[PDB]
């Protein structure tokens, strides 16, 4: 995780964006490497100026980063794959988060341990009646 | 129909069982006579010590004990 | 008890008064506007002050000396 | 808190629930149950909202990926303050 | 020509030319027998 | 290669492409050909709903700006063909089917009357009686007004007008078809804005009310000066009559012996027999003096002729707009309008909202001016012919303000760029749109508090039996200070601020009761605590239905809580259960419920209209001069509660709609009802949910199955977005309907 760096974007100010939040309880840092001084569509509001070079962008939530993101490798020239997504904590504390394995989700990747799989269809879930007073629902079983 | 000032042309329904339905019980407005509305009757014969004030009362359009019904009922 | 118009325009009306607007439209014209020679229809020869920069530029503001020059009689006519 | 999303063995590894996602919640992972040689996964469920982009993207006859909305977080709620 | 019988044989255009022609039979045989309430 | 005209280029900046859109008729047997993705085929009903529903969205159905415009030039051919189809249908039911020569004969003792019900099941007790043994349908429109004022006398010349009317509706018709299929005008010709300004300023508003003036002059002021005095329709000569005997023009305004010499010599003077400046209204008729409305468009046809000239063409001279634009930027605003000239050039979503946004401003200006000075003659005494222009203009207005909100957000969706709009006035007004919209929730709550609070109070101090306790003029007195001397302030304009005016410019601010007939024309109309809490109320059902609208467009693109709604588009129903639930999250829901909070201001309004005129201003003069009013002037202290409302203005007018049975305005009682059903109607979609429609669907579609009666287009619950478009449109047709009714039923029967 360590530190990031980059440049913040040339902005003159919105009201969208950081609010109490990103100080008390939790924040979201999006990284990307641009080949020009370009301008993009801010999440919160507002056309933005992306620098050549490194840049790097705060955010309130993980959604905002993702759109941003999205934005970025789909609606410019030479495409920006290249932005890296972080959940900043008010401890100094980062936490790399996007793209997971450094390889997007949408592909697949050995070494990715699969999660929520149920080896049945859902007309195969029980019945509630066989597990009620239990604490669970037919998909937690 | 009674808009255009012609409030004989409606579709006026008769609630015939509902008031034959009073009848079997002694309603005798409708004059449909059958069971308590005729005293001929096997139902109407039994010296039921009810009988009377039971006539007497649903026959009297004086109180809501069967009350009269028609297209609007 | 209506606004009176000078009775009749001989010679007081037009020129003395209109001539003068219009000149005076002519000169704020040549001192003021941008695009003064660059009309689809060109003017005959230069010369002097009327169709020496484009009949548009003429034709504009001698419009606009009728309406100063308008405004003028209908207004020092009471 | 979260949601839960589950995925089922109807799954045939057309991805488009990855690319419909706009959190991060799923993955592909390398299955052998299907062609594709793929499965959903949802190994990131604690920031997923419940906006059902996946289930509206999954092609099988009914999901084979399944979000149970479940206990309210601020970040399962899209909130930014 | 074949697109504008295709057109006029629409379901739009045939189901408002038979509520005309009901239509007109219904207020036609109301205005030759009126006010039946009931068959005599 | 249909039939080609020479060229008619002109030398000008015209650029048609001589025959893009071949003619012919198979894609009109191929419903859906417009959209992709209904040109496959029908599948479910729901491709039936969709195929009207992206009927006129030309963007979605093609991506050329040059096809798009062409598209919406001829289909303004068409839409302007289907107007004149209407108007001249007007003009041949007023020639042949109404009592227009009967009424003009005795306007006082006769009410217009056209259109004649067929004898049949009853429904020929709608030709009520309306004077000189003519029966039929009292019309409210007034047509017979405009046609008075514009100086019709016989039943041939609105016939006429008719045949001239399809004549012209076949014309616009044609040249739709020409400028779509034929000579199709390339891209660069609509984006000449400053020529279509020129001309729009210059040719079609300016020659308009020029052209009327000399109608006016010509032809409605001799005749109508004549049928003032009484001469009769049929001894007033032809209207060509005086343009053939300029000594009959001389002899009723002797201004026409001196010529066009005033004119030309600048001695406009002498004009003044027929170029006046009177202010008030006609005695004898109610209305407007056709003098003063006939200087008033000659007035108005100069000022917007010399309008027509500040735009730079071909010629160098005038303005350019960019120009004019760019220069406009401050401390503030960084860049001010620096990019706009491009939006306003390429997307027609942003020319259509300004457009509806001003066009619906205009329209209620047209209600609250034409029912204050009405320019037509007798059009006062009709207060059913007032009221119901008033409220029509009204809902024309408020619908099609709605419209320009629903269009805002629709250039936010689809034809922004950010690169295009950098610290701008559009970018900063996205950048601070949360100020902007949290202040607007503020005021809404302030006035909703400090409005229909005022009227929450009275109703409890007056039913605690504490009238002194309550707002009122009698009471904790709200005076109307600063409309009270506006109004003082144009009752002394006359020889004072407006020294060439006769009269004050609409008896409504003060001044002298006039009253023509039985009737009361305009007189003063006062202003209290009841006004004051009414206005305000005004104010807040305006702002908020301008906070839902303003909203919806700053929001278009995205929010805390849906950050990439852009890509979800204009028109979709949410984004998920998630995030607590994102229902309604689109522009085309902002719109949605607009239409219904519009719908709830207009309603106030009408009914504030109706009430105040109804009880301070129309009713009955006395030879004496004593004014008994329609409803007793019971305003000041009615309208005060809610209560008051229900009682006094509903249930007390009410009377005459639920009595209308068995006379000639039942037909308003039916539609009374019908409009209550039809509102009762739209809350089942409104309320429900698609996900039980369908599932009903399901064992309906079962039990078809069982017989094999299933259809091959499988039935579909409506969609959710479709669901509220229906509700809501339910919703106004029901409220509007029944407030139609009871508006027609109560004007017209208290005479
Ligand atoms: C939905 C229920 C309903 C029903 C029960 C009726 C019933 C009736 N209405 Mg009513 N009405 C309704 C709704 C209804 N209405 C609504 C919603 C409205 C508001 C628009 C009205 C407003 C209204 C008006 C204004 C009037 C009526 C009238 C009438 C009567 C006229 C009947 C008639 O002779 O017509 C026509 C009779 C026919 C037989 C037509 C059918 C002919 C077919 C096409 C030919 C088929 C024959 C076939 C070949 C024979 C084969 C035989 C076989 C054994 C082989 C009738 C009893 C009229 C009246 O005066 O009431 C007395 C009248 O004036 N109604
Ligand atoms: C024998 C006595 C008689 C008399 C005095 C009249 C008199 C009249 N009728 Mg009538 N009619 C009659 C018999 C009579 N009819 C019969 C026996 C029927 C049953 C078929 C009708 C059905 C009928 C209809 C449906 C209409 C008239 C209409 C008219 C009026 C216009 C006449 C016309 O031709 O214009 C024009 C004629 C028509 C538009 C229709 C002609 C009627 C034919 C027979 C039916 C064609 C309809 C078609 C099959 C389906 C409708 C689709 C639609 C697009 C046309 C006229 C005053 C018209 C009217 O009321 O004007 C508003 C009209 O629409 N009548
Ligand atoms: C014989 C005349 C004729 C013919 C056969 C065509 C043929 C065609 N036109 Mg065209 N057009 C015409 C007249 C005609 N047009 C006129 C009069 C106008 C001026 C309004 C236009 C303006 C025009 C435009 C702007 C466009 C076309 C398009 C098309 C093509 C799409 C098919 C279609 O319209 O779907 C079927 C249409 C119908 C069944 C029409 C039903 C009635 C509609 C829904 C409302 C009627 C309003 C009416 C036009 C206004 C005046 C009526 C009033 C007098 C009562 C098609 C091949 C479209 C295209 O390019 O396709 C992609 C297109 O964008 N036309
Ligand atoms: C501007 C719009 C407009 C409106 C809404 C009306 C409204 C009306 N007109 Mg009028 N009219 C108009 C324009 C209009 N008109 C124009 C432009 C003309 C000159 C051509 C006329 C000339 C005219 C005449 C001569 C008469 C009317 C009549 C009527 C009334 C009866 C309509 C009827 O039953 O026709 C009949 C409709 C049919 C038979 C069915 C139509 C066929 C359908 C569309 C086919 C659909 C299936 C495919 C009605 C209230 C009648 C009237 O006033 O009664 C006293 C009548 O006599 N109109
Ligand atoms: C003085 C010239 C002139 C005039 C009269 C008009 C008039 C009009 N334009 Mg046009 N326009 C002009 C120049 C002009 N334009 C130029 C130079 C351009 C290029 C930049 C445009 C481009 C433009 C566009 C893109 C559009 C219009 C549209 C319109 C119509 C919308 C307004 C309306 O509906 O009002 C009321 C309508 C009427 C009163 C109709 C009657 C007017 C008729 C059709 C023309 C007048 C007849 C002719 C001049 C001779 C009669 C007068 C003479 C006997 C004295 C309108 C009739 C819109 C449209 O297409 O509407 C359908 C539209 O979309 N204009
Ligand atoms: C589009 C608008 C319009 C139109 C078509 C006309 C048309 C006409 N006007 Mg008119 N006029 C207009 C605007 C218009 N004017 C305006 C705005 C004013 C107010 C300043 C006048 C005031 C006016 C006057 C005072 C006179 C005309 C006259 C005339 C007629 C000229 C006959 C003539 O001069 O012989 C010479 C006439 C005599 C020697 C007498 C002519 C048919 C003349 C006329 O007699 O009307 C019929 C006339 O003297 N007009
Ligand atoms: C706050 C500023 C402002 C305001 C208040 C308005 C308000 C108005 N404008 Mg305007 N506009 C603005 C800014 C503004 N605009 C700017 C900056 C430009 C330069 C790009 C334009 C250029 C523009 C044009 C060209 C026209 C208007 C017109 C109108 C009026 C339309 C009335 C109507 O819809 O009725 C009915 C509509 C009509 C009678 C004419 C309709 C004209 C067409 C259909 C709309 C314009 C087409 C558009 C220019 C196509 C190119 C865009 C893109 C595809 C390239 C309206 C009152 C129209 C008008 O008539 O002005 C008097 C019109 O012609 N505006
Ligand atoms: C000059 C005015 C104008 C212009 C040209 C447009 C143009 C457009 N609008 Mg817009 N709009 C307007 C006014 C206007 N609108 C107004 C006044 C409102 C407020 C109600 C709206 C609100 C609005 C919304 C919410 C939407 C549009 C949409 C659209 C696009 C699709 C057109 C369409 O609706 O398909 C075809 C038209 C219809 C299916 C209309 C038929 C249904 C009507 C409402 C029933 C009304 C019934 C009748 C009036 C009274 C009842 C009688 C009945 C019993 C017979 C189109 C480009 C849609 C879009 O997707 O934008 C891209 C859409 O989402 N508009
Ligand atoms: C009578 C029905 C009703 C009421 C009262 C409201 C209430 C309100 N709506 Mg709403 N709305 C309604 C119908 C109603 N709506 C319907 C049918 C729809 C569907 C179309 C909508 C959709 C809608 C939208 C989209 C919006 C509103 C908005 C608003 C708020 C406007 C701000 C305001 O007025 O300040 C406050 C006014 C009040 C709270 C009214 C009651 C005040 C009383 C007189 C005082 C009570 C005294 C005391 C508190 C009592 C306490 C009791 C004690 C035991 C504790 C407001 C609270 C707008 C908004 O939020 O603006 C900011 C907004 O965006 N409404
Ligand atoms: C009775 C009226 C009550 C209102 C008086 C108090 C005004 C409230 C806001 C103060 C600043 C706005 C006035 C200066 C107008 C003005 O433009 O100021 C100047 C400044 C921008 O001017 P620029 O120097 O940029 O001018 C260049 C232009 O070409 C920009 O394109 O505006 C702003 O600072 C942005 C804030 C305006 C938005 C504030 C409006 C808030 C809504 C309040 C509505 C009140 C209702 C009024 C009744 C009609
Ligand atoms: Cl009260």
């Amino acid at each position: 995780m360590t530190e990031l760096s980059g440049q913040p974007p040339k902005f003159g100010g919105s009201t969208g964006g950081l609010l109490s939040k990103a100080n008390r309880e939790e924040k979201y840092a999006i990284t990307w490497t641009s080949a020009s001084e370009q301008v993009f569509e801010m999440p919160t509001g507002g056309a933005a100026i992306m620098n050549e070079g490194e840049n790097l962008l705060y955010l309130a939530r993980k959604e905002q980063c993702l759109a941003l993101g999205t934005q970025l490798r789909t609606k410019f020239k030479p495409k920006i794959q290249d932005y890296k997504i972080y959940r900043v904590y008010p401890s100094g504390e980062v936490q790399y988060l996007h793209p997971a394995d450094g390889v997007f989700p949408e592909k697949v990747n050995e070494g990715r341990e699969a999660q929520g799989t149920k080896t049945r269809r859902i007309g195969q879930n029980p019945e509630p009646v066989t597990i009620k007073f239990s604490g669970k629902a037919p998909y937690e079983v | 129909v009674v808009a255009f000032g012609t409030p004989e042309k409606q579709i006026l329904i008769e609630p015939v069982f509902a008031q034959w339905i009073q009848a079997t019980s002694g309603k005798a407005l409708y004059g449909f006579d059958v069971l308590l509305s005729n005293p001929d009757s096997i139902a109407s014969t039994t010296g039921a010590a009810w009988l009377p004030g039971w006539l007497d009362a649903i026959n009297s359009g004086t109180n809501s004990l069967f009350l009269t019904i028609g297209p609007g009922d | 008890a209506q606004a009176s118009p000078t009775t009749a325009g001989w010679s007081l009306s037009v020129g003395i008064i209109m001539c003068l607007c219009n000149v005076f439209a002519f000169v704020i014209g040549y001192f003021a506007i941008q695009k003064t020679g660059k009309g689809k229809d060109l003017a005959l020869p230069q010369l002097a002050s009327k169709k020496t920069f484009g009949l548009p530029e003429l034709l504009a503001t001698m419009s606009f000396g009728h309406i100063l020059g308008a405004g003028m009689v209908l207004g020092l006519a009471s | 808190m979260s949601h839960s999303v589950k995925i089922y063995d109807t799954c045939i590894g057309c991805t488009q629930c990855v690319r419909a996602c706009p959190l991060d919640v799923l993955e592909m992972v390398p299955w052998d149950g299907c062609k594709a040689a793929q499965i959903a996964s949802s190994p990131r469920t604690e920031d997923c909202v419940g906006c059902k982009r996946c289930e509206t993207a999954c092609p099988t006859d009914f999901l084979s990926i399944r979000v149970y909305l479940g206990a309210e977080t601020t970040r399962s709620m899209g909130l930014a303050y | 020509m074949d697109g504008l019988k295709s057109f006029l044989s629409t379901a739009p255009v045939m189901i408002m030319a038979l509520l005309t022609f009901t239509a007109g039979i219904l207020i036609e045989f109301n205005r030759f027998y009126p006010d039946l309430l009931f068959h005599p | 290669m249909t039939i080609s005209p020479p060229e008619r280029e002109a030398k000008a900046k015209v650029s048609v492409d001589n025959n893009p859109v071949p003619t012919s008729f198979e894609k009109w047997g191929k419903p859906g050909h417009f959209d992709r993705t209904l040109a496959r085929g029908p599948k479910t009903t729901t491709w039936i709903w969709n195929l009207h529903a992206n009927a006129h969205d030309f963007d979605s159905q093609t991506s050329d700006l040059e096809d798009v415009s062409r598209k919406i030039f001829s289909a303004h051919f068409g839409h302007l063909a289907v107007v004149f189809v209407w108007l001249s249908g007007m003009y041949f039911h007023g020639a042949k089917f109404s009592n227009y020569e009967g009424w003009l004969a005795d306007p006082t003792h006769i009410k217009p009357s056209a259109q004649v019900v067929w004898p049949i099941v009853g429904q020929g007790i709608l030709n009520g009686d309306v004077g000189g043994g003519f029966h039929g349908i009292q019309i409210t429109s007034g047509l017979f007004y405009l046609w008075r004022a514009s100086g019709f006398t016989d039943s041939y010349q609105l016939y006429c007008t008719a045949i001239g009317g399809l004549v012209m509706a076949a014309l616009m018709l044609f040249a739709g078809w020409f400028h779509y299929h034929v000579k199709a005008p390339k891209l660069e010709w609509f984006q000449n804005v400053e020529s279509m300004m020129n001309h729009h300023l210059a040719g079609l508003l300016g020659l308009g009310s020029l052209g009327w003036a000399g109608h006016q002059i010509h032809v409605s002021m001799p005749i109508n000066k004549l049928l003032d005095a009484g001469v009769a329709p049929k001894d007033i000569p032809l209207p060509h009559e005086f343009i053939l005997e300029p000594s009959k023009m001389a002899e009723l305004y002797p201004s026409f012996a001196q010529g066009l010499t005033p004119f030309f010599t600048l001695n406009w003077g002498v004009y003044s027999d027929f170029l006046t400046f009177k202010g008030g209204l006609n005695p004898v008729t109610g209305g407007l003096w056709l003098s003063d409305t006939a200087h008033h468009h000659l007035a108005i046809a100069v000022l917007f002729i010399i309008a027509g000239h500040m735009y730079r063409t071909n010629w160098g001279i005038g303005h350019s707009m960019k120009e004019i634009l760019e220069a406009h930027k401050g401390p503030f605003t960084g860049e001010g309008h620096k990019g706009l000239y491009e939006i306003l050039t390429t997307s027609w979503h942003a020319q259509l909202a300004i457009n509806l946004a001003l066009l619906g401003s205009l329209t209620i200006i047209v209600a609250q001016h034409m029912y204050a000075m009405p320019p037509y003659p007798y059009q006062a005494i009709d207060y059913a012919t007032q009221l119901s222009l008033f409220t029509h203009h009204m809902w024309i207005g408020g619908f099609l303000i709605v419209g320009a909100g629903a269009h805002g957000a629709i250039f936010m969706v689809r034809d922004y760029d950010p690169a295009k709009n950098v610290n701008n006035l559009l970018d900063r007004m996205l950048r601070h749109r949360d100020a902007i919209i949290s202040h607007l929730n503020w005021v809404c709550i302030f006035l909703g508090f400090h409005s229909f609070g005022l009227y929450i109070h009275n109703d409890t101090m007056r039913a605690l039996g504490r009238p002194q306790d309550m707002f009122s003029d009698t009471a904790i007195q709200l005076q109307p200070i600063f409309a009270q001397w506006v109004q003082h302030l144009h009752t002394l304009a006359p020889g004072a601020t407006a020294p060439n005016a006769l009269a004050t410019a609409s008896y409504a601010f003060g001044g002298e009761t006039i009253a023509v007939a039985g009737k009361v024309a305009m007189m003063p109309i006062t202003l209290g605590t009841a006004d004051f809490m009414v206005h305000h109320i005004h104010a807040f059902t305006i702002h908020v239905t301008a906070l839902i609208l303003l909203k919806g467009v700053l929001y278009a693109r995205s929010s805390r809580l849906v950050p990439d709604k852009a890509n979800l588009g204009f028109r979709f129903p949410c984004d998920g259960p998630g995030r607590g639930g994102t229902c309604q999250v689109s522009g085309w829901d902002h719109v949605f419920l607009g239409l219904f909070w519009m719908y709830n201001s207009l309603s106030i309004v009408i009914f504030h209209f109706s009430w105040k005129m109804q009880s301070d201003v129309w009713g009955t003069v006395s030879p004496d001069g004593s004014v008994t009013h329609v409803t007793l002037g019971n305003f000041a202290q009615s309208a005060i509660t809610i209560n008051g409302w229900l009682r006094d203005f509903l249930w007390a007018q009410a009377a005459n709609v639920i009595n209308s049975y068995g006379s000639a305005l039942s037909a308003y009682g039916i539609m009374f009802l019908a409009g209550h059903f039809v509102f009762a109607f739209s809350l089942m979609f409104l309320f429900s949910g698609r996900g039980y429609w369908q599932e009903l669907i399901e064992s309906i579609v079962w039990a078809h199955n069982k017989l094999n009666v299933a259809p091959a287009i499988q039935p579909r619950a409506l969609s959710i977005i479709q669901g509220r478009a229906v509700g809501v449109a339910h919703y106004l047709l029901g409220g509007i309907v029944t407030t139609w009714a009871f508006f027609l039923a109560r004007s017209l029967s208290i005479g």
